[PDB]
């Protein structure tokens, strides 16, 4: 069951967008559930199905965010026809960063999100085309 | 042993998920605190049994004998807060916020 | 206290810690573990305020579980096997449980949020102890186990204090609590580099005891809980915003200062050893601690907050003095970095 | 890391190996730091405790001065011998492991040819 | 009988299980009880006696004699409260079930539950013709081979006596 | 077995008395010392439990190391009790 | 440990009783007692990181004798045959399972 | 495979008499019968394989079996009084029966000559030298990996000093 979310590196990028925006919307989804829970855990809510909304509400929009991005991604890279560029992820970021902004109805959080995560993302593909290690074992 | 094992050990996990999650009463907590102490004693003494290792039976016991007195300092905590807020609830213990 | 409870008990708090540095049969480590639990609880509720029953009940249910929790690992080791100690073979599941379980008594990440309650609710003086006579303890169980646990939840631990302590702080008005919360962040960095190079937690405790020791003898040479309270330390007791201003800024990482060492060293060996995304996001959010630091800075020593005629009385009256382990450590730690070679 | 070497003294401070190796200077800019350290720890008791800054407790700065670097010599001597060990150990791997360690060898500038990149 | 064991074992679980939905205080309380015999039984069942009975006189009647008793003055009467005790019977009585089905779906996975091999494991070895080799004459290595054991142990009672003393006062 | 044959009738016996008896037919009180007395007992009932393999102890080749355990157990116990005595513990 | 209070005093109040094939009372040997020593003498003075690979026979032994859990499966694997074939009619247990028996 | 030796090879007779029969001569056994007994027990011991020992059992029973034969021949109505009386006692003491046993010892000594050992005598070690090669590598020990190698010479003042961070030291 891990199998799976790793399959989206596999076949090359701009490539099955189908898949890559399936995995990059359960990813964000979750992330939403997980979050919901801290979010209900703490500060918790008023009545069980307020919570219940809570946790759709926060698993939506991280399942949205995670679907434009894996969606603009996949979709810049083909019609860019940059197999590997992080830009095409770039884009997908501010993407996520926007819609993000429109499930909160703020233009301002998306001009925050369009950066802030699209760099991240970005990053993300450079880490992955140079070969950088995260949480990497102890090798001294 | 091999399911018997993990009988106990998921004991130790249901007593893990009630530590966890309050509800009202802190006794009910206390004494699911000693549910587990209970399990990993059934445990700890049930290996030591059947790997014939004597040497190690005094920890079963060292293990009680500690959690007695985790016990004991947990209940005068106890007896501590009902005597501020005339109850163990633990939603009266919510001043530090 | 009857004198002779005072010793019995502060004899337990002491004898905690070292039978587990002691020890090296895991059982006896965990009593150790055992008896500081139960040492400390009776110094926390002294002054027996309605708050102090709060936070011990608090501090013994977050530490009862984690001890049991503890207990279990050693348990279940017992039985993959015979030895009562982690092994190489160790399954990963039982090394895990002891991370998160010694990671909440440390109160490290995810389980951060008594640390900041108990720490509000005791006095300052067994606030130092809570914070740093109790942490080693339990580090010293993980830095003995190092070479088993894993790399990725300690990063992930790490990674996650450092962020909660700096955005926990920055929003603190309470000092008791503004030091709690530093405490996880630091804590966060020994933790990071524990997989890889366990000397350098042991330099990133002692120089944080170096640091919070002297920084907690000051906010009780007034006994200022609020920032407000160390704001008057001007009028109170002029002499010590100098060294209160260095120590701080030497709590967070710039550079001429001693506490520049630990995180240099700590980035120094995670770049050695390729963690340049980790490091990278931890030194930057390290410097959101010194933000609230600076904000301290400026109400007590760079702006002079306005006092009350009352204090005028308190400047008259001779003030009992700082020990001499305030000096002694406030140098030693604001200004040993010509000599961090030595130091490592 | 260095502990679990060979013949480890498992509680001592300063092995007697390191008796090998040349002992601290006592005037080593280092130790005559701890003492500039001290004497400092020593004025800044007095003011914190408010007596006038230099000239009291003349016997307490003798005291910092002189017990910071009592300190450093003895602690010195010994970060000195850690440090000696580490190379003991360090060179030593290098030999008896060599094949690993192979000594490569470097072209003159002559062969090796360096992209020009023009500035222009 | 060859299910002895794995039964005493089950019902451990329920008796946890009980505990763990936190019915009221002392009816917890019974539940630690019960749980206790039956674990009890189980040390009893694979050859330890000392180390069994030990349990029943130090916690079964001698510490949670003690929980019940404080349960008694401090934690109230669980009052208007009392109602849920009937569906947390339920529950418990549903998820005894639930486990029921759960572990016959786990035994389903030979790759432990040894459903042939019950009986065939509670014991692995013994000195067949050996005298004292009996659960407690190892407990006793803590006055003599072990009594770091003891030390230990002793400081906390000791200790205790003073802890709980001040933090009551 | 044998025990628990003797125990089912025992139960059996008590269910029996219960059943026909009930078929023929046809806030706050609370003392420190209290609780205080309850958390004695058990100092001393774990105690009683470091004391329980002194049986078996009894026969350890050692003997001068097992009397000299035992005596300091039992000796820092009564020292407890003792300071229990010196404080208002005891005295109710 | 992390601070070696114990080998520098020379005491021994922790390790005599760590592994199954310390001193067992009245020496009654512990079970796993052939295979533990077998596993510790092989890794003393190789350090951990090469007490994990060249000696694991001993360990993967050791893991079998305690577990013992190859054994449950191989011996459960033959109930399960002789299960289908009981079914068969094909195995009778021999009355040797009731024979003589033996002083 | 296991190897384990086979039926016909493991046919020998034994005693087959009594636990009780073989308690109230126990004494005597240990003396008249120890010289093969105890090298089947040092083989036992020294070579943990009892597959390996089995040739010494087989002399094992059958030493004691004449024991019993001879035993049979004399003084055999005594014997037949005294392990009859040491039955009837649950944990079949020697001390209930002591008129009985002084007949059959006394009559052993008139008869058989044998002695009854005197307290003790029979728990002291006892030395027995046998043939079989002192099992070399017992355990069947795998060869030990070898130690790393040492570092060797002496301390030079470090290279160049502490090379940290631009430290001229
Ligand atoms: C073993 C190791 C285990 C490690 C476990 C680590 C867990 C870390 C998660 C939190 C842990 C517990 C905690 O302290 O959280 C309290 C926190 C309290 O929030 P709350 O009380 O529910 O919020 C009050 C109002 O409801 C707030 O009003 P609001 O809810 O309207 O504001 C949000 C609003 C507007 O939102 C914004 O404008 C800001 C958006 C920020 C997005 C990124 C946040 C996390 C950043 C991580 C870096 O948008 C929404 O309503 C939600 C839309 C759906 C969002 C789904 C996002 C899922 C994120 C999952 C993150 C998981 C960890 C990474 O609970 C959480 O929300 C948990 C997720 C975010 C935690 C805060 C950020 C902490 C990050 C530290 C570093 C973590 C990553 C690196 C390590
Ligand atoms: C990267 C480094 C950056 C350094 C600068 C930034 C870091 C430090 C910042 C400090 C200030 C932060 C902001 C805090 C609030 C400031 C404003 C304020 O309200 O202060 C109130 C505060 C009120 O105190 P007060 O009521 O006047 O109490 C004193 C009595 O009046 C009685 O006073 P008195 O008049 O009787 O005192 C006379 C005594 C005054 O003595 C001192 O105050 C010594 C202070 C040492 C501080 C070291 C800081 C190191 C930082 C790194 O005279 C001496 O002892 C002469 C020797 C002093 C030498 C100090 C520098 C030595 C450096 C090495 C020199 C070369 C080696 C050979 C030396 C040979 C010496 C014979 O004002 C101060 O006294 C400040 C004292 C500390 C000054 C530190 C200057 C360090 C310069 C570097
Ligand atoms: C908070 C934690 C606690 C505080 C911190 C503690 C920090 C230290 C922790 C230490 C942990 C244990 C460390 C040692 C054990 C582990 C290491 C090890 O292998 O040592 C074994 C070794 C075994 O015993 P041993 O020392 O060899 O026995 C002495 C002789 O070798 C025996 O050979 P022997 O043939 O000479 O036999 C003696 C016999 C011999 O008689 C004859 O055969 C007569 C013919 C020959 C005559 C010449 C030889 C005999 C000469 C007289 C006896 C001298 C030796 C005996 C001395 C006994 C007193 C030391 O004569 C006697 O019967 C003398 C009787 C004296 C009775 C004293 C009763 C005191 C009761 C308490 C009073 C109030 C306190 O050490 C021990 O286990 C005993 C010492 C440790 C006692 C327990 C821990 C005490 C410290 C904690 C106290 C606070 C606890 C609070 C709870
Ligand atoms: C508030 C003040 C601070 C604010 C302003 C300054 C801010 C500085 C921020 C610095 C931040 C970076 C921290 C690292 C600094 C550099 C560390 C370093 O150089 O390590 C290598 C260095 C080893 O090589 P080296 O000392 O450069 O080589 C010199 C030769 O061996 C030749 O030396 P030698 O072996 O011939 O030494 C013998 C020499 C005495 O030796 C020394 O005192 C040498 C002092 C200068 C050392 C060179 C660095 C100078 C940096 C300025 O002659 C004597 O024995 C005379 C009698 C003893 C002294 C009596 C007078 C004492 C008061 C003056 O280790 C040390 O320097 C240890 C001392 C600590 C560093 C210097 C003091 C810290 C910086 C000034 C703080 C002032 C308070
Ligand atoms: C260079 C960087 C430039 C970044 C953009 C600069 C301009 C930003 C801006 O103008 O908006 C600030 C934003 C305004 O939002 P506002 O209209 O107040 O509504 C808030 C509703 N919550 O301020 C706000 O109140 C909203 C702030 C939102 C912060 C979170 C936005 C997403 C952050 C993702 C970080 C990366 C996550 C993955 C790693
Ligand atoms: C859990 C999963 C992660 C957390 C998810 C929920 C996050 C939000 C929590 C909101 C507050 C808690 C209520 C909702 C969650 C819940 O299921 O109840 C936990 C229960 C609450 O108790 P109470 O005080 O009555 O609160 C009722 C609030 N309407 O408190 C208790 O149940 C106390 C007893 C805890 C242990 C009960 C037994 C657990 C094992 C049951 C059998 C196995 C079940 C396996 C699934």
């Amino acid at each position: 069951v891990k199998r799976f979310f790793e399959s989206y590196h596999e076949v090359p990028d701009g490539t099955q967008c189908h898949r890559k925006t399936y995995i990059t919307t359960a990813l964000g989804g979750i992330c939403g559930i997980i979050g919901s829970a801290y979010s209900v855990s703490l500060n918790p809510a008023d009545s069980t199905l307020e919570a219940v909304a809570r946790v759709g509400r926060y698993t939506f929009t991280a399942a949205a965010i995670g679907a434009m991005f894996g969606l603009t991604t996949c979709v810049s890279a083909q019609v860019r026809e940059k197999p590997d560029d992080p830009l095409n992820y770039f884009i997908g970021g501010c993407a996520g960063g926007l819609t993000l902004g429109a499930r909160t109805h703020s233009y301002g959080t998306a001009a925050m999100g369009c950066v802030y995560m699209g760099t991240a993302a970005a990053l993300f593909k450079i880490g992955k085309l140079e070969g950088w290690e995260l949480f990497p074992t102890p090798k001294v | 042993m091999p399911s018997t094992f993990f009988n106990l050990t998921m004991a130790f996990s249901l007593s893990l998920l009630g530590t966890l999650m309050f509800r009202s009463h802190l006794m009910s907590t206390l004494l699911c605190l000693e549910g587990m102490v209970l399990s990993l004693f059934i445990m700890t003494s049930v290996t030591s049994l059947n790997s014939n290792s004597m040497s190690s039976m005094p920890i079963p016991i060292t293990i009680l004998v500690f959690a007695a007195c985790e016990a004991a300092v947990g209940l005068a905590l106890l007896v501590k807060v009902s005597n501020t807020y005339g109850t163990d609830y633990v939603q009266n213990l919510n001043l530090l916020q | 206290m009857n004198p002779i409870t005072l010793a019995i008990i502060y004899f337990t708090i002491f004898l905690g810690p070292v039978i587990t540095m002691s020890s090296t049969n895991l059982m006896l480590m965990w009593v150790g573990l055992e008896f500081s639990l139960l040492a400390i609880i009776p110094m926390l509720i002294n002054k027996k305020n309605p708050r102090s029953t709060e936070a011990a009940t608090k501090y013994f249910v977050t530490q009862a579980t984690a001890s049991m929790i503890i207990l279990l690992a050693i348990v279940l080791n017992y039985k993959q096997l015979g030895t009562w100690m982690f092994q190489q073979q160790t399954n990963g599941l039982i090394l895990n449980m002891t991370l998160m379980a010694l990671s909440m008594k440390l109160g490290l990440a995810p389980f951060h949020f008594w640390l900041p309650e108990v720490t509000q609710g005791i006095p300052l003086h067994m606030g130092l102890i809570l914070l740093t006579w109790q942490k080693i303890a339990p580090l010293s169980i993980l830095i003995q186990i190092y070479p088993l646990l894993n790399s990725t939840i300690i990063l992930m631990l790490a990674i996650t204090s450092i962020f909660m302590g700096a955005w926990g702080g920055l929003n603190q008005t309470q000092m008791r609590k503004i030091m709690a919360y530093s405490s996880i962040a630091h804590m966060g960095w020994m933790l990071a580099i524990l997989p890889y190079n366990p000397s350098l937690t042991l330099l990133n405790l002692m120089i944080y005891i170096i640091l919070t020791a002297p920084m907690f003898m000051a906010l009780m040479l007034n006994n200022s809980m609020t920032i407000n309270s160390i704001s008057l330390l001007w009028n109170k007791t002029p002499a010590m915003l100098t060294m209160i201003s260095l120590m701080l800024l030497s709590l967070g990482g710039l550079p001429p200062l001693t506490g520049f060492l630990p995180k240099w060293i700590i980035i120094t060996e995670l770049m050695k050893n390729n963690c340049l995304i980790m490091a990278t996001l931890m030194a930057m959010m390290a410097l959101l601690n010194l933000f609230f630091y600076t904000r301290l800075i400026y109400s007590t020593s760079l702006t002079m907050f306005p006092t009350n005629n009352n204090s005028k009385m308190m400047t008259h009256q001779t003030k009992t003095k700082p020990n001499l382990m305030f000096s002694t450590l406030a140098i030693m730690s604001t200004m040993t970095l010509p000599l961090a070679p030595q130091l490592i | 890391m260095m502990n679990g070497r060979p013949g480890h003294e498992p509680l001592k401070f300063l092995p007697d190996e390191a008796r090998s190796l040349p002992p601290p200077k006592l005037n080593d800019p280092r130790l005559v730091y701890m003492g500039l350290l001290g004497y400092c720890t020593g004025l800044m008791d007095n003011m914190l405790r408010m007596r006038p800054v230099m000239r009291a407790g003349l016997h307490r700065q003798l005291l910092f001065v002189t017990s910071f670097v009592f300190a450093g010599y003895f602690y010195l001597k010994r970060q000195n011998y850690l440090y000696a060990v580490k190379d003991h150990d360090m060179f030593g791997y290098i030999k008896l492991h060599p094949e690993d360690f192979p000594e490569k060898e470097k072209k003159t500038y002559a062969e090796i040819l360096e992209p020009f990149h023009p500035v222009r | 009988m060859n299910n002895y064991i794995f039964v005493l074992s089950s019902l451990f679980l329920v008796g946890c299980l009980g505990l763990a939905l936190k019915p009221s205080p002392i009816y917890g309380g019974l539940g630690l009880i019960v749980s206790g015999f039956v674990g009890c039984l189980m040390v009893l069942g694979f050859g330890g006696s000392f180390l069994g009975l030990m349990v029943f006189l130090i916690y079964l009647g001698g510490m949670l004699v003690v929980f019940g008793y404080t349960t008694a003055m401090a934690t109230e009467e669980y009052p208007e409260t009392w109602g849920s005790n009937w569906l947390i019977l339920g529950f418990l009585v549903l998820g005894v079930i639930m486990e029921v089905f759960l572990i016959c779906v786990l035994n389903y996975y030979d790759e432990v539950i040894n459903l042939d091999g019950l009986g065939d494991w509670l014991m692995y070895e013994v000195d067949d013709v050996g005298v004292m080799l009996e659960g407690g004459i190892g407990v006793a290595a803590m006055y003599s081979c072990a009594t770091w054991m003891m030390v230990v142990a002793g400081w906390s009672l000791f200790a205790g006596i003073f802890i709980i003393i001040e933090i009551t006062r | 077995m044998n025990l628990y044959t003797v125990i089912f009738i025992n139960i059996l016996l008590s269910l029996t008395l219960i059943l026909v008896a009930f078929w023929l037919p046809q806030r706050l009180p609370f003392s420190m010392k209290f609780f205080l007395v309850a958390i004695t007992f058990l100092l001393f009932d774990l105690e009683i439990a470091l004391l329980l393999p002194l049986p078996w102890a009894i026969q350890t080749i050692k003997t001068s190391t097992m009397m000299i355990m035992a005596f300091i157990l039992v000796t820092i116990l009564s020292l407890g009790l003792a300071y229990e005595w010196t404080q208002k513990g005891l005295e109710w | 440990p992390f601070l070696d209070i114990q080998k520098k005093l020379g005491i021994s109040l922790d390790r005599h009783f760590m592994f199954l094939s310390a001193e067992q009372p009245y020496k009654n040997a512990a079970r796993c007692h052939a295979f533990e020593k077998e596993w510790i003498e092989c890794a003393h003075g190789i350090g951990g990181t090469r007490a994990k690979k060249e000696c694991k026979i001993e360990f993967d032994d050791f893991e079998e004798c305690l577990l013992r859990y190859k054994t449950m499966r191989r011996m459960h694997d033959i109930k399960k045959q002789r299960e289908k074939l009981m079914k068969e009619g094909k195995y009778t247990p021999p009355p040797h399972h009731s024979g003589r028996e033996e002083p | 495979i296991v190897e384990l030796p086979t039926l016909e090879e493991l046919k020998v007779e034994e005693v087959k008499v009594s636990s009780a029969v073989l308690k109230a001569a126990a004494h005597h056994y240990g003396a008249q019968c120890d010289k093969t007994n105890k090298e089947f027990m040092l083989c036992r011991w020294e070579e943990k394989d009892p597959r390996r020992c089995l040739k010494e059992g087989k002399l094992v029973n059958g030493c004691a079996l004449n024991f019993f034969r001879q035993i049979k021949s004399h003084c055999a109505e005594p014997f037949t009084e005294y392990w009859t009386c040491l039955d009837y006692s649950n944990m079949q003491l020697f001390r209930h029966c002591r008129q009985q046993q002084a007949k059959f010892d006394q009559c052993v000594l008139d008869k058989l000559g044998w002695v009854r050992p005197d307290l003790g005598q029979l728990s002291k070690v006892t030395k027995v030298k046998t043939d079989r090669p002192l099992p070399e590598n017992p355990y069947h020990s795998r060869a030990r990996p070898e130690p790393n190698p040492v570092i060797e010479g002496d301390l030079k003042p470090a290279k160049h000093g502490t090379r940290f961070f631009f430290w001229t030291v």
